[PDB]
């Protein structure tokens, strides 16, 4: 991808595939509704 | 990077977390809170006063 992907997975397989694929890089699952989105976003932007 | 600091009689208390090794490990990084901003502490750092 060039632009960041937007995944549409009604079955939930793609999210677990992404979890497994980037697990070695310490991938974090968050949500837009969660109030911790700001801190997680800033931490990701500063530390990969 | 190794660091040598002179005039230690004018010691800056900003070094207190660094000398105390008050590190916070999260996400594989080693976070040191130098004042108000977080810095990823590289393991090769050393300071001599």
């Amino acid at each position: 991808f060039n632009r960041y992907p937007l995944i549409i997975d009604p079955s939930g397989q793609a999210t677990e595939f992404i979890m497994n694929e980037y697990k070695d890089r310490k991938i974090t699952r968050t949500s837009f509704l969660d109030d911790a989105f700001r801190k997680n976003l800033e931490s990701a932007l500063r530390f990969g | 990077n190794p660091l040598l600091v002179q005039d230690v009689e004018s010691y800056d208390p900003v070094l207190n977390p660094v000398l105390n090794r008050e590190v916070r490990r999260t996400g594989g990084r080693v976070l040191i809170t130098l004042g108000d901003q977080d810095i990823d502490l590289s393991p090769s750092f050393v300071i001599f006063l």
